């Protein structure tokens, strides 16, 4: 074979539809289904998998007791077929760590796996599933990735590493990757002042992320990086249309380099499309939780600081739990163009319901297309009471 | 079960050598070194010397030289130790015992009952 | 001469009252010393060896430690059992040497 | 394809990273978990697999109850995908025997299974999976071998066996192995006095053993063979640091050609790295049971009876339980020299805890890297009282 090259661009999208839909948390009532958050989708050339990060234990098992936290050190990253449920006779551990980041090059796979303590922390970067190379902490505190698919164009797979305050100036790497060993690295330019979690994709040369800001505001920070240069750049999205949560109410004029403030130190990792009249962004409903979640068609949402929506798409209510979601794309498929796609992850059990002492999730992923489609709405579905 | 057994007391008259034996049990005996040390009444330790375990080099106290010297019976897995024109002063109970490393010393683990010699 | 001093030469004390006993070596010896203990009519036992190190089958009462030329060997409780001359030797070079020995009674 | 060859050297170790770990007991709490005891790795030129002897059993099932025992005749040896749990809808037997070993010579795979009483015991050689050749006793008391990842060189394949007294002068036999065919075998020689379960690994042509004495010392013995020769001799390691458990405190002299004395008739399978500068040696930590485990950089620790270390990692703490640990490689990786592995397995239940009629393991891996890296211990995790 030979590596993806990112020639193509994205698709006009019109409207979403179901790709797919594991119902992990309803299966689990009574089936062994790991207890995971945290979830990303990423394809190979021939198939689609989710990827999560496991806590070692079943839902309906003793050791669910207590999985709220981030890191146990019991938590790995697994990979299961699309729309499976993750159970523990058919997941794949790709590596172990509380915190990483995925992808296909064309050639073969890469996966980053940070484990350890909170100031010795450590990643380890395997390719075609054996360690290659590793980084050490810089800042002492939290090491920690993009928890989404990463994307390569010829070898070259740009990765978003962050260390320090998480409500303060942490700092922020950038990474270039190939076949798992480090060519270059960068510190964090541009205006953006706070980055976490980066969710990417490629399009017609040049890989576009979009991150959080869990330090001073909801308009969330954007790393434009060229992978062929490996350079990069940084700003907001101008749009006014608030996109972190929790959020302020949505006012009539945003802004581009600087942080729209209201909701300081918190927000859930999300994605956005940027692509002109093309532009779409993903948001939760409610402004005071995690909930609900909408696509909204807003042109040129980068740029515009006063621009507003004009068509949109409800995925989950704002009557249902919602959580991180992401974007991916899938790089093999047939076509002029590349189909935009997305993940929601719908999460159950603590912090919310306090009936259980778990806390899990269910995936959810939608496509787009360039036909408009009606809509419905996507709710794990579980009983909690079945749970209790 | 590792222990070293003595030659019982012994009286000698001043000029006489002395031999005492120290047989080795439970453990291999050419792998260990050997040496003794003397506790005259009323005193501590006072070194001897020491015999290296493969080879017998030997490795005598520097105020004893002359009137001392060690030998092993590895077919009897016996240690021997005589002093020569003994003195008055010389009576001490006399210990041998075994050490670790058998080439080199770090250690006197295990020691035998005591072997009194009067010198009168 | 490698020389090594016992410091208290004497001391007594309590059963259960916990005491240490030092050893000062003139040469540099480093970890080379071994401690043993002895009681009247028997051949010496041993207690700690390369400075730290307990010896198996000796109580878990018996510690000690080293910084320069000054090794110690301290107790936690007294046995009624360990009253006996005590005895610091010098591994380190040949010739190989004891120090004096100390000796704890009981306190009356 | 054509023979592994082991030309290539040892990588710089200077800190180690977490490469696996399975969980199954934790995951056992609620799911189709075997109860395994005494784990290898192994890998194949595609492919790294997890190896244990299986008491034909689920860890919660009534099976479970006397699973105490070294051989039932229930016994397996199972394979599984590194860091998933061994289940019984995941597994694949490799053969059948309580004692074993096995590994890829590049070709195909061996794998040799030891089975029958103590006194009329035997040895089946197994190649591509079919049995090939077998081996009766000699000394008609529980012939036993490795229980770790043989080694190869151009399709020899050297095993070591021992039959007779544990407590006692076994005797000991090398066989060198060729497609699961027996090319010949040699008594042992050299100064080691007693072998049993050796740990080895090939460099720069040439296979290193790290093996235990169960009669006279904590000072493990080392086999060095050459696969081309057919020749071997071996030693003690003259550090002073002992490796075995229980042990003696350490001493500052070691020995080189005789045992270590102070605790008979026991011990603990584990392993060394000899190389130099470059030298590693593993032990737990205690020196009264067998918890805990690190790891310490002893330079010459192989020649030198002073040798003392210069650096080391905690792998496991004194507080969790430790087990067998051993040595492993992927002589297929791309590279320059060889990334040295090792595994520990982590027992829980009987004879520690009594509150379980069962044992059981865990199984943490870890690989070495040039970086210097932060550390993290790594218990099992479980909890006991989930299966009270
Ligand atoms: C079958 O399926 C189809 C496909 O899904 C269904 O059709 C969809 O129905 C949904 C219903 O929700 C629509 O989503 C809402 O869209 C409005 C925006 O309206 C746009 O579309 C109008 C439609 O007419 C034109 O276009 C259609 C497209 O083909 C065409 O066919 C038709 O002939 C015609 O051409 C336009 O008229 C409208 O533009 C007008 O207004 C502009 C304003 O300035 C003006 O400039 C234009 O010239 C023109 O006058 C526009 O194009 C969204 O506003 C709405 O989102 C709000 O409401 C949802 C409801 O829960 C909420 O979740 C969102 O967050 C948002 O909520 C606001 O209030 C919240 C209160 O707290 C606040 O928190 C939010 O942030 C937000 O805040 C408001 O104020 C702030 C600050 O001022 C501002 O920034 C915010 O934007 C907002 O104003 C939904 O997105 C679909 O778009 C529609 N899709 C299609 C393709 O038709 C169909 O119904 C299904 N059928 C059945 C039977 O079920
Ligand atoms: C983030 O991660 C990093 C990486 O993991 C962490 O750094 C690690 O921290 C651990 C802490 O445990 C260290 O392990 C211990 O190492 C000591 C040995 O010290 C070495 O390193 C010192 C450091 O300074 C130099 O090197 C660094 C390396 O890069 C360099 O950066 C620095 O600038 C400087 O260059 C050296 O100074 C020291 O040498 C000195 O002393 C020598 C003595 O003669 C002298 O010759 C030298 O010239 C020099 O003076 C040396 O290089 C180990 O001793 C220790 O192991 C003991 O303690 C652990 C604790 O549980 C125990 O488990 C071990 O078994 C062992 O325990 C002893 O006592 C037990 C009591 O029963 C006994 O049973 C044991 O057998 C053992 O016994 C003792 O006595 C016997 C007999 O006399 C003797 O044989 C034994 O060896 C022993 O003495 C640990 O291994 C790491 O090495 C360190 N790693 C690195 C790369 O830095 C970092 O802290 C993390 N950060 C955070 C925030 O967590
Ligand atoms: C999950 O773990 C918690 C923590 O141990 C358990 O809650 C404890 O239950 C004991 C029972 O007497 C109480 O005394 C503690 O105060 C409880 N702790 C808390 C934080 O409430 C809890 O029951 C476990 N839940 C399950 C389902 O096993
Ligand atoms: C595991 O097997 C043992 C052996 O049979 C069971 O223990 C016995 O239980 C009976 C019940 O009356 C006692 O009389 C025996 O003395 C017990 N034997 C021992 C060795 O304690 C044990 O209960 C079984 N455990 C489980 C979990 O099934
Ligand atoms: C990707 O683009 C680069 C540009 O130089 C080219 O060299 C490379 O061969 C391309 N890869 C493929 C698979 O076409
Ligand atoms: C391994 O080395 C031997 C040495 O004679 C050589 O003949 C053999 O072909 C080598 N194997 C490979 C795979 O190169």
């Amino acid at each position: 074979r030979n590596f993806n090259n990112l020639t193509k661009g994205l698709c006009t999208i019109n409207s979403w539809h179901i790709y797919g839909k594991d119902n992990a948390v309803r299966i689990g009532e009574s089936s062994d289904v790991l207890v995971t958050r945290e979830p990303y989708v990423s394809c190979d050339p021939d198939e689609c998998r989710f990827y999560a990060l496991s806590q070692g234990t079943t839902i309906r098992g003793k050791h669910s007791n207590g999985t709220i936290h981030d890191r146990s050190q019991y938590r790995a990253l697994i990979s299961w077929p699309l729309s499976s449920p993750p159970t523990v006779y058919n997941s794949r551990v790709e590596c172990i760590g509380w915190s990483s980041t995925s992808c296909h090059d064309g050639k073969s796979r890469m996966s980053i796996c940070i484990s350890g303590p909170n100031n010795n922390a450590s990643a380890v970067v395997w390719y075609n599933r054996r360690p290659v190379a590793e980084i050490n902490t810089w800042a002492r505190n939290i090491l920690r990735t993009q928890e989404s698919e990463c994307v390569c164009h010829n070898g070259v797979c740009p990765v978003v590493f962050t260390d320090g305050s998480a409500t303060g100036p942490a700092d922020t790497r950038i990474y270039y990757f190939k076949e798992g060993k480090i060519l270059k690295w960068e510190s964090l330019t541009g205006t953006a002042k706070h980055i976490e979690e980066c969710s990417c994709y490629g399009e017609r040369t040049g890989i576009t992320c979009t991150c959080r800001d869990n330090w001073q505001g909801s308009n969330r920070p954007v790393i434009q990086i060229d992978p062929v240069a490996m350079t990069h750049t940084s700003q907001y999205i101008c749009s006014p249309v608030l996109t972190d949560n929790p959020r302020p109410n949505d006012p009539n004029i945003g802004k581009c380099n600087d942080p729209y403030p209201g909701n300081n130190n918190n927000g859930v990792k999300g994605f956005s499309y940027l692509d002109g009249a093309n532009t779409w962004l993903g948001r939760t409903i409610s402004t005071a939780s995690r909930s609900g979640y909408e696509m909204l068609k807003v042109p040129n949402a980068l740029t515009d600081d006063r621009s507003k929506p004009i068509q949109g798409q409800t995925i989950v209510l704002n009557a249902d739990w919602s959580g991180y979601s992401g974007s991916f794309m899938d790089y093999w498929a047939e076509g002029d163009c590349y189909r935009a796609c997305f993940y929601v992850e719908l999460i159950r059990g603590r912090p919310k319901e306090d009936k259980v002492w778990w806390t899990s999730n269910s995936i959810v992923s939608m496509c787009s297309s360039t036909e408009f489609l009606g809509q419905w709405n996507w709710p794990d579905g579980a009983k909690i009471e079945y749970f209790l | 079960q590792v222990q070293l057994v003595q030659s019982g007391a012994e009286v000698k008259r001043p000029g006489a050598s002395v031999k005492v034996s120290c047989k080795a049990s439970g453990y291999t005996f050419i792998s260990y070194g050997i040496s003794w040390v003397r506790q005259a009444p009323g005193q501590g330790l006072e070194w001897m010397g020491w015999i290296s375990a493969y080879n017998g080099n030997t490795n005598y106290a520097q105020n004893l030289q002359g009137r001392v010297t060690m030998t092993t019976d590895t077919s009897t897995s016996t240690a021997y130790m005589e002093l020569r024109s003994l003195r008055s002063d010389d009576t001490a109970v006399y210990y041998c015992a075994r050490v670790i490393p058998g080439t080199a010393v770090d250690y006197f683990d295990y020691w035998g009952q005591g072997t009194l010699v009067t010198v009168s | 001469d490698i020389v090594m001093t016992q410091s208290p030469s004497s001391l007594s004390a309590s059963v259960g009252d916990r005491v240490t006993i030092s050893c000062r070596a003139s040469q540099s010896i480093s970890s080379y010393l071994n401690w043993y203990q002895q009681k009247p009519g028997k051949a010496p036992k041993l207690l700690i060896y390369a400075a730290s190190s307990l010896q198996s089958g000796v109580p878990s009462r018996f510690s000690g430690s080293a910084s320069g030329t000054d090794f110690t060997l301290t107790i936690s409780s007294l046995q009624p059992e360990d009253f006996a001359t005590y005895y610091c030797q010098q591994s380190y070079s040949a010739p190989f040497t004891f120090g004096p020995g100390t000796k704890v009674d009981i306190e009356r």
